[PDB]
């Protein structure tokens, strides 16, 4: 299996992930 | 002793022993899918609008898209799994995985170089040039994103890979090629328009569909590869009279090793360049974009369009590169995971189906399997190498070998919605 | 010497994969088009997919670049 002494519930990463696009698609477009 | 440290900080996905519902398994796929092909929507955070066109080499086997949150893809992934297949390849870093120490050990590695190899690639897009304005303040910036979008991915693999369907990275690339195809072909600025208006205008011009019969081409003949198939007779489970004849994908033996050996080069033209406008010409004088002269130039696909002929030698060398290549990362397929003998042992063993040959023993079918491998490894790869090869010359949208990989992937994707859609029924056999 | 070694095997093993790219199954037209079939098939699918998100949403960066 994995050393990794953290666990992460998949549920995260896909929001954690709904976050970059909503930063730069918000970040670049829509300019001002 | 071991880098388990930092190793044991970089974290993991939750993996429940709960009820996975083929319908959820397969639920689960499609968001990731999706989140893929949206973040191949969104630009990268740059004032600088002006990118100097494009890799047209990277792309495909990388899975990615230069100028998105995905500009490097799967590529870093790959590299990773690339140096790993070197080192514990040609034995410099000799490892006999079959404990779980081993296995996790070569695993839980490669990751975090992959991270590692994630901002390296990343420095090295923007060091190659990939963008055009150096702003040492907006380049980082864009280094950020770029190599932090190419991380998600790897994080959305982990998901996919323990909570739906196939593989992030084989979905991923098939996801990408297959998209490069219905949009080069039929979206906006789509080449079968492009065809059929010049046919309007009244100046059929056979630039426009051509490209689009190469992609037909290759995947028929790709296809074809992909059915045959290395028949072996089994014996009978104790029973008695001909039996068995189970059949092996041929082709899709080399897969996963033919993905590194399109990669390498993949990081050689990029390294190439990147160590180009950056330094000395080691590799290449590339200019005009890409090479036009060193190793880079020699191990370029000339795909895209129409095969190039004014050229010889150039073609040559390069389906011998790659074959060769092919082998290799073959070979170091063997060495390491791979079809380990060891195993197959007692599964055959179990079932008592010895080959249809004779030696109905452990031992001796372990034997008859590390001995058969090798070579069944190694035409395998030489050959794939060889057909994605001249699939290129032939070019093809998408990417002759992309659609390759693809074809095979996507195959290999619809095995794994069958063996679900019947795992579904009787709650047990998940290992025969 | 070892070199002649060598040489002798490796034109050995070489033969032994000519043996691997004999044992070879040609398709049955039925069964290739099964494959060829279901290959496009999920293609297709994934392809569209990238298309209905594609497309549409450059129509918009486009439209408002």
């Amino acid at each position: 299996e994995t050393f990794s002494k953290i666990r992460v519930k998949p549920e995260h990463v896909i929001g954690v992930t709904v976050a970059f696009v909503i930063i730069e698609a918000i970040l670049t477009y829509g300019r001002f | 002793k071991k880098l388990i440290p930092i190793l044991e900080k970089i974290p993991e996905v939750e993996l429940p022993v709960k009820e996975i519902t083929f319908k959820e398994k397969l639920k689960w796929t499609g968001i990731v899918l999706v989140l893929y092909f949206i973040m191949g929507c969104i630009d990268v955070y740059t004032a600088g609008a002006q990118i100097p066109a494009i890799f047209e080499f990277w792309q495909t086997i990388t899975a990615s898209r230069i100028g998105t949150l995905i500009t490097l893809g799967i590529g870093p992934i790959v590299t990773a799994g690339i140096i790993m297949q070197l080192l514990v390849g040609s034995g410099i870093i000799q490892m006999d995985l079959s404990i779980p120490e081993n296995r996790a050990l070569f695993q839980g590695c490669q990751k975090l170089l992959s991270i590692i190899m994630c901002f390296v690639e990343a420095v090295l897009f923007v060091g190659a040039g990939a963008f055009g304005i150096l702003t040492p303040l907006l380049a980082f910036l864009v280094i950020i994103q770029i190599a932090f979008g190419s991380i998600i991915l790897i994080y959305l693999d982990e998901i996919v890979s323990k909570y739906g369907i196939g593989s992030g990275i084989g979905l991923f690339i098939a996801a990408g090629v297959s998209q490069t195809i219905f949009v080069g072909a039929l979206g906006p600025e789509g080449y079968l328009w492009k065809f059929l208006n010049s046919l309007i205008q009244g100046v059929p011009n056979i630039e426009y569909i051509a490209p689009i019969i190469g992609t037909i081409i290759v995947f028929l003949m790709v296809v074809y590869a992909e059915c045959m198939r290395v028949e072996i007779p089994l014996a009978h489970g104790r029973i008695k009279g001909a039996v068995g004849k189970y059949p092996i994908k041929f082709v899709y033996v080399s897969n996963i090793p033919v993905i590194l050996a399109a990669a390498l080069f993949a990081n050689i033209q990029l390294w190439g360049l990147a160590l180009y406008r950056m330094g000395i010409p080691i590799l290449g004088h590339y200019e005009g974009g890409r090479a036009v002269d060193g190793i880079a130039y020699y191990l370029s696909t000339p795909y895209g369009l129409s095969s190039v002929i004014s050229d010889p030698i150039h073609a040559i060398v390069y389906m011998i590169a790659m074959i060769i290549t092919c082998v290799m990362f073959g070979i170091f397929w063997v060495e390491t995971t791979g079809l380990d003998p060891k195993s197959m042992a007692k599964r055959i063993g179990s079932l008592g189906m010895a080959i249809k040959g004779f030696r109905k023993s452990e031992k001796a079918i372990e034997h008859r399997l590390k001995r058969y491998i090798p070579p069944l490894t190694v035409m395998s790869s030489a050959f794939v190498g060889f057909l994605a090869t001249i699939a290129n010359f032939i070019g093809a949208l998408g990417g002759g070998t992309g659609v390759l990989l693809t074809v095979s992937i996507v195959y290999r994707m619809y095995e794994q919605l069958l063996r679900e859609k019947v795992s579904e029924l009787h709650p047990a056999i998940a290992k025969l | 010497t070892d070199f002649n070694q060598k040489i002798e095997q490796l034109k050995e093993f070489i033969e032994e994969c000519r043996r691997v790219w004999l044992v070879l199954k040609k398709p049955t037209k039925d069964e290739y088009l099964a494959v060829a079939k279901v290959t496009a098939l999920g293609i297709s699918l994934l392809g569209i997919i990238g298309y209905i998100i594609h497309v549409p949403a450059t129509y918009i960066k486009g439209i408002l670049k």
